[PDB]
DNA sequence: CCAGAAGCGTTAATGTCTGGCTTCTGATAAAG
DNA sequence: TTTATCAGAAGCCAGACATTAACGCTTCTGG
């Protein structure tokens, strides 16, 4: 039983005030059209399926045209509240989406249900759950401490667990179908999930973290992470959404398709001569989505008008720039000069040559500063 | 809104767990209540957890977060603040809780924990921080910028109302009752006019007078001439407020673009004088009338059954401070559960119910009582 | 042929902070039960259907509710849009719609089908026309009915379908500058919206206003709360029952001063209903606003009453004033003179809306 | 800068030329003396009649000329305060003066006659405002601030100095010195730098800059704030002398910001550094105390001040703390230091018995006092 | 019964500044 | 760990006021 196990979709996020509108929708046809090449029959997206509990409205419709042209294939799917979303956003629509094969359990406590396959036998059982909501299964009581409120929680979904398993033991029964759990958290600054408290599942799908990664050595638990780059420390990695194929009831296989990017994205470190041959790399090739940029820039001069120096260089190239950013955190103030001297004592050559000493500069500006301060005093003499 | 309980730890000098309760054997009646102890130590203290644990902003510290926390004491692992407030029958909870890294004294600060819950059926509401402050605006009806001068008032600020900026006091009042609308109206119009402005670099006519007229930034212009109706309605519960507490002044509105309220002088024969110039008695006994005519201002929609308030009686006159004193016990009785802390001996003397705050032996820390502790 | 007509649902109204959840929920059950009752060709909503273009959380849940319970009746659905509500709106779940057998809506006309298959009549589908998107605001208005009944005519040909003629807009003469009712193209029926009070316009049986199902405002506490079955006989209309809708939540608009108002409070007294009855106070004296409500919080903490609103229709607050009058009270040190105080007037209208 | 004597007329509640010296017996003893009475009976208007007349400017009110004289009580004509002083052995006198319409009770507020005369002289040092303020600023060596926040401390004003903005802070302690050149060479910098900048409508403009980020641009600030970081620093080595003089609690530091500021040290804990906003209400009067002190004695070599004027804040401490403070205190008039108090506290009875005992005509609406001084 | 002077009361140019406002870099809270 | 979002600071424009300088009204007052 083949599963596509994506996650993190965030949609209608706005990205320094741009959108990824159409970078959904590049994806979103396709995993569209990955579903019947692999033949696969469910799709899971285990969280984060929406950016803010009121999205804006074309955000819906990137989100609605995607279960309708499902239907054309007929292929089951799964989406799971994750922690960004308000619960009552996803439940205007649990009910009438059972029509379209479209279990969008946004809350918790619900029932176990079986996954069919695409002839009609049941595929897979599914225990599906949202992302908790602490005020969902644990009521709060005087006496308590700080600390204490965390581990409360911890204990309070982990046996929430291993009810919901022990569920899937009785529907099971006797039939060699696998166990799908989902989920939307974090696991292995206290604030995370113990993986061995996870139930003995077949294959637990997750969310909420963006790396794909394996997670304790158990092959079986897979954060899928997003289907396309959110931010700049993850930009140049890629994307995969989990493809799980079933064996006999068990698992068989972990294939992980990389995502065509339609939006290319890349970061910069270092000063201004050495954005500047970063950015030669962009002069001669072209490109039809314009390629966005980090630019973290660890100058040390004064640079009038930074912002401008990017924007005299990217004026006649397909390049834009989205954000700018410099270590400006320093510090600047008059040491104890050992505890003794008075201001009227010491001259403004003094106090003036006490204010260089802090920063990083030699020699060629300093003895041109220098003379640039010397005329402002002898200007009022 | 009234408080049933309180809990703190590691605040300030109060070192150690204390947790005091206003549904006990003391308080049994709802008098006011005073709390003595030698100067500085612990006794704003206890009106700040209040303030802490329903806002996080208490009135000396402007915030507090996993940056700039001076709050809690030093040597200490970990602070938090509960209270148990009452609006319209249904109780209710907050807890504001912080670490340190590792339960380490010297350490890093971890993000702050909030709960607003409820009391009766345990479940809690908002479990992040920018869904409890507005989702106490909607329960208390009162955010935490009111709850600064219409409910609590801080040592030193009894300054707060009637010396602020005009901004400050129109959007204080616009914030109470009428509709968002009245400033809205002049930021959308500040809007129009930069961009029939922007074209242009009758069309000056078009933006052009109304602007002068009424449109500012943020709702400057159309909300103060909002706000001089709401003035010259609150004026009137302050002079009821004030008749029966000290009856030698009358308030009044003056009619000018700022809104600033004006003592009439009764001695003096209906003389009229600014409101800057009263004495320091004076300026506290009005802004207590002022203060508790802004709560009884929002009575209609939200019950508010508290008042406290610190030292500001050490200002006034001994002879006068009784007549106060009798002024405030006759608005005890309504249900308004008013705290006082202050330092007047006689005034402790009338006032029964003492929250006794002990200062410690040259430990460097304070203490309360044992039927407090925990 | 039996279609149900029902217009300004006005989904999650904002009422004085007060919710119309409980006043639908009790409303649309009822309203598919008549048409489980009489087994209805299609139902057609005329519009003011959500409140706004950004309707609260718990807003769709009644409605689609509402779509997956009527699936159970397997009758077709058609709604309209409005004046209040956006494209964006609507355009939320333009397609998902089209599987659960609800066409929502510069359209094309349709056929609606029968229960058992066959085509029943034909619908002529007109959202709002905004101005933005089409003197000249009333001259392209009043050709386009007559350009869309050759779509209506010529649709159908010499098929004995009956048509039905749809819309959302104002009508001059009906009771609360408009399209003129006598330049309607002659259609087998019109349904028409934006009108919340219920009544026939202009005398011809065929065009209606069946008002909103329920009531909005206290000012409308009518008792013609009405829903319009017609029924159609081989390509004409045979007749329009005014189905009665249930009240659930009673209001009451007592007036007069607090002689008059505490006399009417003891006719709620001891009757213990079981909905809370609203009210909408009116009360007539000189004393403040803030502190005549003092004497009311007692008074009807003893009945099993709620209040909702007071007001004096003859100092003043802010929370009793309209917005054009303070305006108008803001012109008392500028020069209306003629030209200048009515610039002023026509463009802060304008600029009402704009926050609107 | 030692008051030697006041005459008022018209103040508040003060009606009818009340004048007070300080070569009077009573105060010619030692040079402390407190002030009590009901409240409104005008204590705070007698301490406002000096700094009225030597600034035309009061803490309570904000500016008093020819428009709106809030000050003078109501229906009369005239309201006038005249102080002699003394600076470096030498008398002054200062005289200000506001008249009604035609000496009636209402009408048009005239320009207010003014004078500064050197007593026993009889030369009229200054007669016009701008002349006047200039001339006493050079020759009482302080300005109006560092009046109203060194020497008088008006109520509940006493939190001006701890917890004011940087700059107004920077302004005190650049003026308290005699280094304010400064808050011209910074301004001149970003003189340079904005017409260099505006000239480009060149790397020249590239060194002005990175100077104009490298010292202050407008008015002083950064060059500034870095410059009175020294003074700072000697000013609160003086004041933690004074304080530990004064209670043995907490000791006081600066702070590595670029905002002036003081942190606090507690002796009991030994180990800290919290800001000053988290102070206690009694020891933030007693740092503002101190601190107001230690700016006193700073300006110790020239044009050295002998006065104190707290109007209020010793209600917020008690008789565990008001008593070592009081203590304390007369250690300073021990000194040649001559300070004044305004106090409720009727446990400073047995401290100060020099009063200047006010009463109030049975709540009419003016004030009276020991008739011994009155004219 | 009064005119000159002396002072007093009045108005018209100009210098500082208090208040929007805007442009910007800094903090805060939240999802990895 | 990074990203919207508000909050505070520094600088710019400007009208509002404070001040100074000049111009009639009243009043002793002398014959
Ligand atoms: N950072 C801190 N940690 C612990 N205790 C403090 C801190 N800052 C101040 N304190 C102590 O907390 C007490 C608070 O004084 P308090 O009595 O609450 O003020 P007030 O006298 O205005 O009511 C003071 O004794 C002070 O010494
Ligand atoms: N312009 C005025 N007209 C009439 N009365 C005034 C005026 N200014 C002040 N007062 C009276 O003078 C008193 C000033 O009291 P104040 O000296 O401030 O008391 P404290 O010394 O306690 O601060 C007040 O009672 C006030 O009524
Ligand atoms: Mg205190
Ligand atoms: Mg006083
Ligand atoms: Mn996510
Ligand atoms: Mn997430
Ligand atoms: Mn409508
Ligand atoms: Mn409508």
């Amino acid at each position: 039983m083949r599963i596509l196990h994506t996650s993190d979709w965030h949609l209608g996020q706005n990205f320094y005030s741009k959108s990824r509108e159409a970078e959904h929708q590049a994806f979103l046809d396709w995993l569209l059209e990955t579903a019947q090449t692999h033949q696969v029959d469910a799709i899971i997206v285990a969280g984060d399926v929406f950016d803010t509990g009121s999205p804006p409205s074309y955000a819906r419709t990137l989100y609605n045209r995607f279960v309708v042209n499902l239907q054309q294939t007929g292929c089951h799917l799964v989406v799971l509240a994750g922690n960004s979303d308000s619960v009552a956003t996803l439940n205007e629509s649990r009910d009438i989406m059972a029509f379209l094969n479209t279990t969008v359990v946004a809350s918790a406590g619900h029932a176990p249900q079986i996954l069919p396959r695409r002839d009609g036998t049941p595929g897979a059982v599914l225990c599906p759950i949202p992302f908790l909501r602490p005020r969902d299964i644990i009521t709060s009581q005087a006496g308590l401490n700080g600390i204490e409120k965390q581990q409360h929680l911890l204990a309070a979904i982990t046996d929430y667990y291993q009810q919901h398993y022990a569920d899937a033991c009785k529907l099971r029964g006797d039939q060699p179908l696998p166990i799908i759990a989902t989920g939307h958290l974090t696991t292995v600054t206290l604030d995370a999930f113990p993986a061995q408290n996870f139930p003995p599942a077949d294959y637990i799908a997750l969310g909420h973290i963006h790396r794909a990664q394996i997670i304790g050595g158990m092959e079986h638990v897979r954060y899928c992470g997003s289907p396309i780059p959110l931010s700049f420390d993850e930009c140049g990695k890629s994307k995969y959404v989990h493809l799980v194929t079933f064996s006999n009831g068990k698992l068989e296989s972990v294939e992980n398709l990389n995502v065509p990017v339609t939006q290319p994205m890349a970061v910069l470190k270092g000063d201004l001569a050495s954005i500047t041959a970063q950015l030669e790399q962009w002069r001669d090739v072209s490109q039809e989505p314009p390629v966005w940029l980090d630019i973290e820039i660890t100058t040390d001069e004064y640079l009038h008008d930074i912002q401008r120096k990017i924007q005299a260089l990217t004026e006649s190239l397909p390049v834009e720039v989205l954000l700018v950013r410099r270590s400006r955190e320093q510090r600047e103030r008059v040491l104890a000069s050992q505890q003794r001297e008075t201001l009227s004592e010491l001259s403004v050559e003094e106090v003036f040559n006490r204010r260089l000493a802090l920063e990083e500069l030699d020699e060629s500006q300093q003895q041109r500063l220098q003379h640039l301060f010397t005329t402002t005093l002898h200007t009022l003499a | 809104m009234k408080i049933l309980s309180l809990r703190l730890k590691n605040l300030n000098s109060l070192k150690g767990e204390w947790k005091i309760d206003f549904t006990r054997e003391p308080f049994a009646s709802n008098g006011l209540f005073a709390i003595t102890g030698p100067t500085g130590a612990g006794k704003t203290t206890l009106l700040d957890a209040i303030c802490l644990a329903l806002y996080h902003e208490t009135p000396r510290l402007s915030n507090v977060s996993q940056s700039q926390n001076d709050l809690m004491t030093r040597d200490t692992a970990e602070c938090l603040a509960e209270v148990e407030f009452e609006v319209k029958g249904e109780a209710y909870r907050a807890f504001w809780s912080q670490n340190r890294a590792r339960n380490q004294p010297d350490g890093n600060l971890q993000v702050p924990r909030v709960e607003l819950a409820r009391c009766a059926d345990g479940k809690i509401l908002a479990d992040k921080v920018k869904d409890k402050l507005e989702l106490t605006a909607t329960l208390t009806g009162l955010d935490y910028g009111r709850f600064t001068r219409s409910m609590l008032l801080s040592q030193g600020q009894f300054a707060a109302f009637l010396n602020a900026k005009p901004k400050e006091r129109a959007e204080l009042l616009e914030e109470l009752t009428g509709t968002e609308i009245y400033g809205q109206i002049s930021a959308m119009v500040f809007e129009q006019h930069k961009s029939a402005r922007t074209e242009l670099e009758q069309q000056v006519e078009d933006w052009g007078y109304l602007n002068s007229l009424i449109g500012s930034k943020e709702g400057d212009k159309f909300r103060k001439f909002a706000q001089g109706l709401t003035l010259d309605n609150l004026v009137h519960l302050a002079n009821q407020q004030l008749t029966r507490l000290h009856g030698r002044y009358l308030l009044q509105r003056k009619a000018s673009e700022a809104l600033e309220v004006e003592v009439v002088d009764t001695w003096q024969a209906d003389a009229v004088r600014d409101t800057r110039t009263l004495s320091g008695g004076e300026s506290f006994l009005v802004s207590l009338a002022l203060a508790l005519a802004l709560s009884d201002l929002v009575s209609h929609k939200t019950r508010i059954d508290s008042l406290f308030l610190d030292e500001g009686f050490g200002t006034l006159d001994s002879e006068t401070l009784d007549t106060a004193l009798d002024a405030l016990d006759a608005l005890n009785a309504s249900g308004k559960t008013i705290g006082v802390i202050s330092h007047v001996e006689a005034m402790k003397e009338r006032i029964p119910v003492q929250i006794k705050v002990k200062k410690i032996n040259g430990l460097g820390y304070s203490k309360l009582e044992s039927t407090f502790a925990v």
